[PDB]
């Protein structure tokens, strides 16, 4: 009972402990590829014109 | 009747397993039959089809009928598998770091008897390859002159077939002496084109025993050996396409002579088989720009391609105005002098592609010569 | 974190449990060497050990040979744990007898070992998936054998069977009305929730669904296979709503006798019909209740849909699943029970279905619904009248009588799925106080 | 947002439709492979009247195939443009057509017929607005007779207010391509009387007139006579499909051109047809454009108009042109020509003018006229029927598979039935 | 042989392969084939076994085999 | 391991076994030196089965071989696979029994029965779950008819958990072979019924006819109806051998196929059988296969079904397949044929597949059914004794021996104690 509660709380805040790093990594990495569409978005509109 | 028979898959957009099938040509009169492998049925009944040609039927080649795009596998049955099984040889042929500047020429010669195209690097060769290079000649007093000579200048490797490609292109070769080849005047590739027996034009296996370490060390299987001489950042840079439309036809050679009595300074070719997820980021700001993008990719991997680097020079005109407007039409009347004006035709099936916008030259530069071998 | 234990008795057993651990592999990635190609849904079916060498948290047990060595000589050797699988040394040859009171003790005690074992790494058992027959000695005995240690181990948890259900025109056994009493009336009593599966009705699905009219028993398993897939996800992926195998048990069980659903399958298409259908939500939900795709040959229309659990899985819109579900529940070729309004509970999943090389397509949409009816007594009146003619004068009863076994529990046997048939009747009937 | 259920039944309308298939989806931009390759964005807009879309853009016909023997089928899927239809859409079946009336209505074709309406009831049911269906059959021969009469017969008793066009092959007076055209033809016909709203006659020699004399070519093949019908099918239906100015649907063209109800017998016709020879020196204009329409050469039926007055003429022209010159220049016909136009019916003709041309091309139009010289190709059957049926010959098969000496006689009766009001209309 | 149209001329002049070759002191047919025959079996005494099972057959290792959906320019942005 | 041993006594029998350990050297690899030259890897796992282990790859057979004059003992160790049979357990005795089941049983056995018992300990116990024996005995005539009984007897009780199949010579219906036969193989049907646990009746006769009907042989020799004996004693055991889906152990076929006890006497029968010149035009199909083995002339023992019913029937069908047309094809018969087949026990057959064919072939299966036609068997024996021991008859010897002619009446009654039981339930 005592262990196990003890057992799956210290597997939830384990595998919390990398899931916060990649999922926060993913996020800023997401934020740099939309940056470099701007990139492209406004290299195509130079294209257009 | 005498029907000519393969093997071919096709991806399939949708789900994703390699459709099989089982592709027929018929050499009498132009039609295409294809059967299916996995259900025993019949696919596409025995049509006529003006526009797949003898030479599109080869192993490895990239072969497109009614956009249901094919790729060969296998030599059918034992019939034609005789008709054109022991007739193909690969061969490796060398352009020496001599007659880089004539390299059409070169390329020309070879694209006159039929010896079909696969594969193309230009590299300046290392100091290690040169040892691996030289098994040929080992321990004998002429390494100092043949090592000064192979790791001077840029040397260009070419992948060849046709039947007998061996004994073929040792006819090209002529003597093996340049200045043997001179004194007999046989019209051979040194007897246009050679200085003498240690800078000739080109040398390569004599047997094929002998082309297949030349071919394990020139062109790797995981690939390391050239170091891709491009000079990606060179400022006054621009990357363009013979497509595969000029290559399919063959137009290489003549390209490379149209663009060299310029003054354009060629620094890097390469022959890379274009995908259709790698031709999207090639063409990644044409979608949505030019109202047929999807007609430009289907060009772009519908076969082999050399990408090549062009370097800046003969004042005013730039390489816009060298290959001029996008349709080989516009250019037939408007600037009637361009190498699109007139080196092909059609507007899907143009000789080159340009860099469009400058900034966006550099880019393609490291695409096919940097981000992709 | 969520984990399920999943264990296989019996030559069908152990082959749908290798069809289904494929699948596995191929949804979570894992390679029949045992590593990964380099996230944590992998802890539901295969467990870690330092230097990655995910292990299956199964048990294949079978009391003969050929057949785990089959496994352990196919391509899943390095997989596989080598006492995770269980080999005996002497077939149970279709006796119940010998299936439950003479070659049970031989290996029961292992079996229990390697359950302790397998249950002590596991923080969350959220239950057992027990594949079996209804036929063969080995799946009828010593799953009962199985169920009554387990009700006095682990009584709290959940037990969900997957059966093969016995044939009810063609079948491949005369002892199967035998065995399938037995094992009926001994593990009514200790399962949570039966859902049953007839081989022909797949025959019929596959010859007029996946136009395969050469059709073999991994072309059988690999749908019941997927089955198990859709039922055992939600545990393993996340989505718009999660379903668990105690919600399955406590939504789809009206009483404890009666806890009997029928399976069946959506998107049963071959790979060349699929991508010139629509296949919406709408149109995948209602194949379910055709009587075609149903993987039991009973009619529903002979009989009460009593409870109905639809678990989508892929790209899937809970609004159209909705409208779909107003559609199903206006049309009078289904009726529902009058003490069942609501009858019907959705899962959804995020993870389309993967396909193995093989027979299925590239969906993303699948539906899997488990329909509890009252049709079911149609099914088990068969095979019932079918001891009856059988019983009549003691036919292959003195093997069952001279392995150790008495003879009295036949008559125990028949009394309880008599009262069983019994107890479906006044369920299916209309209230009327 | 419309659509439209597209049938075929025989062979002859099996190959129709095929070409008919291709030559659309080659102005909708749609590839054998089911994605889509284009130039325009205007195509995709009615996509959703000839195709239904799948799982990945992958465009499949509303389209359902059927016939008494699996040798057209495999023909069909073998075609280029083979693999865009629905494999569940192929409503085949082992056994023989016979080229008879009874065995297509009475026999293997009635007992398929219960298995194909599943397909196009779904077909119909997976639309949000039907409004109609085409059917591609022969009346001569089996199968499209019989199978596409009684196909015809099912689908009006179940859907009674919508739409039903059929594109329609009938016998030649030149030849026969078998012997009993009459005893198949008069059998179709009472049936497609009293049930369909549309039909479209097509005849062969008729096509070979087009072929030889207007296109100049030598040796025209089954391809040639099944594109100048798909020609005509897609422009029929096209102010439906793509946007312009006076738009005309297909019911609006059934009530523009059905007076009464039973004169629904049109004899259809395309008309910017060029030879290779007269391309370069062709003068292209809608001036040109009426007066093709208008040259009884060009007609798709072996009929004479000038044998009979016009009660109601359509033109669906498509490109982008002016109403001064359609709508002056129509009149120019119909007073240049009033006695071979009816005087009940003043200002008879209809106009639609689409903005899209067919590709490649400018100028189109369609011609669909309802006249009085469809009576030809009506009293000439109804004679040859009684010359073979005078003598009882070719007569049992058709009484052994369930037919009858009395709707024999009824199907006859009814075609004089029908040649009596196309002369009493004619003559006022 | 059988060398005659009396009955079972067929399978007379079939298997003479088979049957009839006893060299010449073997001893006519039934003293040296008395063991039997190459029957039963259809023609080939020598062909190999089967060893092509079902779970193998079925069961083969998979694998992906299809074009990559990854962008190379994506691959080294992804990457760095 | 379930390891299987083959007792086999008596020239007859001896001559069995030789032609029974070819097919298994040859559906294995066993050389007739011994070395395993095998191919696939399949074959050298479950050798243990049939064949035993000796350093140097050597693989000494786990057979018995009996006889009680030293002639085929010989002419088997010098033949075939002879070298291979070890020199130890190839027991013999000098005398002859003299077709007279009493020397058999009694007088000559008696000497060497206690010897082979022990040869058969030193092999079993090597055994792990030795599975169970199986013998092949020749109930016309002697040593067998008498030795065998008197050993499948002591040999139930030393190990009473042990099936022992018998496939035996039952007496042929016509021509007979030795006059003692009737009285003879009586005694031993007695001793069968109450000792093994399933028979299988073979008729050198029947073989003879599907011999010359089914593979046209010329000039078949006993050698020749020995192979056809041998593949079924391999059929019935392919499971407990090569892998396969649905395997089928000894006990199972038995299990379910014997209804009450004493009813243990099938019918044995191989099913892929065909001219030895026609068989490149053999369509090898499971439908072929249940078709050439549920008929009646392919049943190796005179007892035509069609005259009988069938309590229970196996069909262990060795070869990949789809189990979905096993399972069809034998319903069909199943339904079709229903008068042959009794309705007290439901569900008649025991679809078992396997997945290694006959060295040779692609598909195969053995037929092994409970025909209560073995009744008209044990009937012409039966009539046969009582047309014997009324007049005394050939009964002199028997009696001097040791017998007692109230023996001989037991055994008369318990065979008609069990030629009715077949037919109460073989009747309903
Ligand atoms: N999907 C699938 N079903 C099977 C398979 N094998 C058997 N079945 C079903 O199971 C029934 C009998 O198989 P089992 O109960 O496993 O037989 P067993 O438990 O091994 O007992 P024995 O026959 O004595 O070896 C058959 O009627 C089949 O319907 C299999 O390999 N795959
Ligand atoms: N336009 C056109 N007409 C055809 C074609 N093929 C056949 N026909 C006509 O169809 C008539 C016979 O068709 P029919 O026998 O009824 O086909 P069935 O319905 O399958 O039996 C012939 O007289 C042909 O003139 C075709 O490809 N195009
Ligand atoms: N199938 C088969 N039957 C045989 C063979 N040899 C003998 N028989 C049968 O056995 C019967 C007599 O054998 P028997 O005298 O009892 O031999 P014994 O056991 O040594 O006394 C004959 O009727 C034969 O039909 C054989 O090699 N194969």
């Amino acid at each position: 009972k005592s262990n196990e509660r003890d057992r799956l709380k210290a597997e939830w805040d384990q595998h919390n402990d990398r899931k916060f790093v990649d999922s926060l990594v993913k996020a800023r990495i997401k934020d740099a590829m939309q940056g470099f569409i701007i990139n492209t978005e406004e290299r195509r509109n130079k294209l257009r014109e | 009747s005498e029907r000519f028979v393969f093997i071919a898959e096709w991806y399939d957009p949708n789900a994703s397993l390699f459709r099989r099938y089982e592709l027929l040509f018929y050499p009498g009169d132009g039609s295409v039959e294809m059967h299916d492998v996995k259900n025993h049925r019949t696919f596409l009944k025995r049509t006529k089809y003006e526009d797949l040609h003898l030479e599109d039927l080869f192993i490895g080649n990239k072969v497109n009928v009614f956009s249901r795009q094919l790729v060969l596998i296998d030599y059918g049955d034992q019939y034609t598998a005789r008709q054109l099984g022991s007739k193909k040889e690969k061969t490796l042929a060398l352009i020496k770091p001599d007659a880089v500047s004539k390299a059409g020429e070169i390329i020309e010669i070879i694209n006159k008897a039929g010896f079909t195209l696969t594969k193309l690097k230009m590299m300046t060769l290392s100091r290690k390859e040169a040892t691996d290079f030289h098994i040929d000649h080992q321990s004998r007093p002429f390494l100092n002159e043949l090592i000064q000579f192979i790791t001077s200048g840029p040397i260009i490797a070419m992948e060849i077939l046709r039947d007998d490609a061996i004994c073929e292109w040792k006819k090209l070769l002529g003597p093996a002496n340049s200045g043997l080849a001179r004194t007999d005047a046989p019209g051979s590739i040194r007897a246009v084109f050679g200085t003498d027996g240690i800078r000739n034009a080109a040398h390569g296996p004599d047997s094929l025993s002998c082309a297949a370490r030349e071919m394990e060390l020139f062109f790797p299987s995981s690939g390391v050996c050239g170091p891709a001489n491009t000079a990606k950042f060179t400022n006054c840079t621009t990357c363009c396409i013979v497509k595969p439309h000029a290559i399919s036809e063959g137009l290489l050679g003549k390209i490379l002579m149209a663009i060299r009595d310029a003054g354009f300074e060629i620094s890097a070719m390469q022959m890379f088989n274009m995908d259709r997820v790698n031709v999207e980021e090639f063409y990644e700001v044409y979608k949505g720009v030019v109202s047929e993008y999807n007609e430009m990719v289907t060009e772009m991997y519908s076969g082999p391609c050399v990408a090549m680097e062009i370097q800046q020079t003969n004042p005013t005109m730039t390489f816009r105005e060298f290959c001029g407007p996008a349709d080989p039409e516009i250019a037939r009347h408007l600037r009637p002098g361009t190498l699109r004006a007139i080196f092909g035709k059609t507007k899907i099936q143009n000789a080159v592609h340009c860099t469009d916008l400058p900034e966006d030259g550099l880019l393609e530069v490291q695409y096919f010569f940097k981000i992709l071998d | 974190q969520r984990e399920c234990i999943s264990v296989h008795v019996g030559q069908a057993g152990v082959q749908i449990g290798n069809a289904c651990w494929e699948l596995y592999c191929l949804e979570h990635g894992i390679q029949p060497d045992g590593q990964m190609p380099s996230d944590d849904s992998f802890n539901t079916f295969f467990s870690e050990t330092g230097a990655g060498k995910h292990v299956p948290r199964a048990v294949f047990v079978d009391l003969e040979p050929t057949v785990i060595d089959e496994v352990r000589t196919g391509t899943y050797r390095q997989l596989f744990h080598p006492e995770q699988l269980i080999t005996g040394k002497e077939d149970a040859a279709n006796n119940y007898a010998r299936g439950h009171y003479t070659i049970g003790k031989e290996l029961i005690d292992l079996v229990l070992d390697r359950i302790r074992k397998l249950a002590d790494q596991c923080t969350g058992l959220q239950g057992f998936l027990i594949f079996h027959s209804f036929g063969g000695g080995t799946g009828s005995g010593f799953t009962s054998l199985l169920m009554e240690r387990l009700s006095v181990d682990y009584g709290k948890k959940s037990k969900l069977e997957f059966s093969i259900y016995p044939a009810p025109q063609v079948s491949t056994a005369v002892v199967e009305p035998y065995n399938s009493i037995l094992t009926t009336h001994t593990t009514l009593e200790h399962s949570d929730c039966a859902f049953m599966v007839d081989n022909e009705a797949i025959y019929d699905i596959c010859r007029r669904n996946l136009d395969i009219e050469r059709p073999t028993y991994t072309n059988l398993n690999r749908l019941i296979s997927q089955i198990v897939s859709s039922i055992t996800a939600s545990l393993r992926f996340d989505g718009a709503l999660n379903v668990d195998l105690t919600e399955f048990q406590t939504n789809l069980v009206p009483y404890p006798r009666i806890h009997f659903p029928l399976a069946t399958y959506a998107p049963v298409i071959s790979a060349e019909k699929a991508y010139h259908e629509q296949l919406s939500v709408a149109e995948i939900t209602n194949a379910c209740f055709e009587p075609a795709n149903q993987m039991v040959k009973c009619d529903p229309r002979h009989g009460k849909y009593m409870a109905c659990c639809l678990l989508y899985r892929g790209d899937v819109v809970p609004k159209d699943v909705n409208a779909a579900i107003a559609a199903i529940k206006t049309k009078r070729s289904i009726q529902f029970v009058d003490w069942c309004p609501t009858g019907f509970k959705v899962g959804i999943n995020y993870q389309p279905p993967t396909v193995v090389p093989g027979d299925l397509a590239k969906v993303q949409r699948a539906v899997c619904m488990l329909s509890n009816t009252t049709a079911i007594a149609e099914a088990w009146a068969r095979l019932d009248h079918k001891f009856d003619l059988m019983y009549a004068k003691r036919a292959f009863v003195h093997w069952y009588v001279g392995e150790g076994m008495e003879e009295g529990e036949f008559s125990e046997a028949r009394e309880d799925m008599a009262a069983l048939e019994k107890d479906y009747e006044e369920v299916g009937m209309d209230s009327v106080e | 947002m419309r659509e439209i259920v597209h049938l075929q039944a025989g062979q002859c309308g099996n190959q129709i439709g095929a070409k008919f298939w291709e030559v659309i989806s080659d102005e909708h931009g749609i590839d054998p492979t089911g994605t889509y390759h284009g130039d325009s964005d205007l195509q995709l807009e009615r996509i959703n009247v000839y195709y239904n879309e799948a799982t990945g853009g992958k465009y499949v016909p509303r389209a359902v195939l059927v016939d008494l023997e699996p040798g057209t089928m495999d023909s069909v899927r073998s075609g280029p443009f083979g693999q865009i239809f629905r494999p569940d859409n192929f409503v085949f079946g082992q056994s023989g057509a016979g080229n008879n009336w009874a065995k297509g209505h009475y026999t293997e074709g009635a007992e398929l017929v219960d298995s194909v309406l599943d397909v196009v009831r779904k077909e119909a049911e997976s639309c949000d607005c039907l409004q109609g269906f085409q059917l591609t059959h022969s009346l001569g021969g089996g199968t499209g007779s019989g199978m596409g009469t009684l196909l015809i017969s099912k689908i009006r008793e179940e859907y009674p207010d919508r739409i039903m066009n059929t594109f329609s092959v009938v016998p030649s007076p030149k030849v026969s391509d078998t012997v009993v055209e009459p005893y198949n033809a008069t059998l179709s016909v009472h049936q497609l009387v009293e049930n369909t709203d549309e039909t479209y006659c097509i005849d062969n020699e008729a096509l070979y007139d087009i072929c030889f004399r207007t296109l100049k070519l030598t040796t025209p093949t089954y391809g040639d006579l099944n594109h100048l019908v798909s020609a005509t099918m897609s422009g029929v239906t096209t102010c439906l499909r793509f946007p312009g100015q006076l738009n005309a649907d297909l019911r609006k063209l059934a009530v523009n051109m059905v007076p009464f109800p039973r004169l629904h017998f049109f004899m259809p016709g395309f008309a910017p047809l060029t030879s290779r020879g007269s391309q370069q020196y062709r003068a292209l204009t809608v001036p040109e454009l009426t007066q093709q329409m208008f040259d009884a050469k060009n007609m798709m039926a072996a009929c004479d108009p000038r044998h009979g007055r016009y009660l109601t003429v359509a033109a669906v022209f498509r490109g982008r042109m002016s109403m001064k010159e359609v709508d002056e220049q129509m009149l120019n016909v119909q007073n240049k020509n009033s006695s071979y136009f009816v005087e009940w019916i003043p200002n008879n003709v209809k106009t639609a003018v689409c903005d899209i041309p067919p590709r490649g091309l400018k100028m189109s139009a369609t011609f669909i006229g309802n006249s009085t010289a469809i009576q030809e190709l009506f009293k000439r059957i109804s004679e040859q029927f009684t010359a073979m049926f005078r003598r009882k010959a070719f007569l049992h098969w058709y009484t052994g598979e369930g037919m009858d000496e009395m709707e024999f006689t009824e199907a006859e009766s009814n075609m004089n039935d029908l040649g009596n009001p196309v002369v009493t209309r004619g003559a006022c | 042989r059988g060398q005659c149209l009396l009955y079972n001329w067929e399978e007379e002049r079939a298997t003479n392969h088979l049957d009839q070759v006893p060299s010449m002191q073997d001893g006519s047919e039934s003293f040296f084939f008395r063991h039997g025959h190459q029957g039963l079996l259809t023609l080939w005494p020598q062909s190999p076994m089967s060893s092509r099972t079902t779970q193998k057959d079925s069961y083969q290792p998979p694998g992906n085999h299809s074009q990559p959906v990854r962008g190379k320019r994506e691959a080294m942005l992804e990457m760095f």
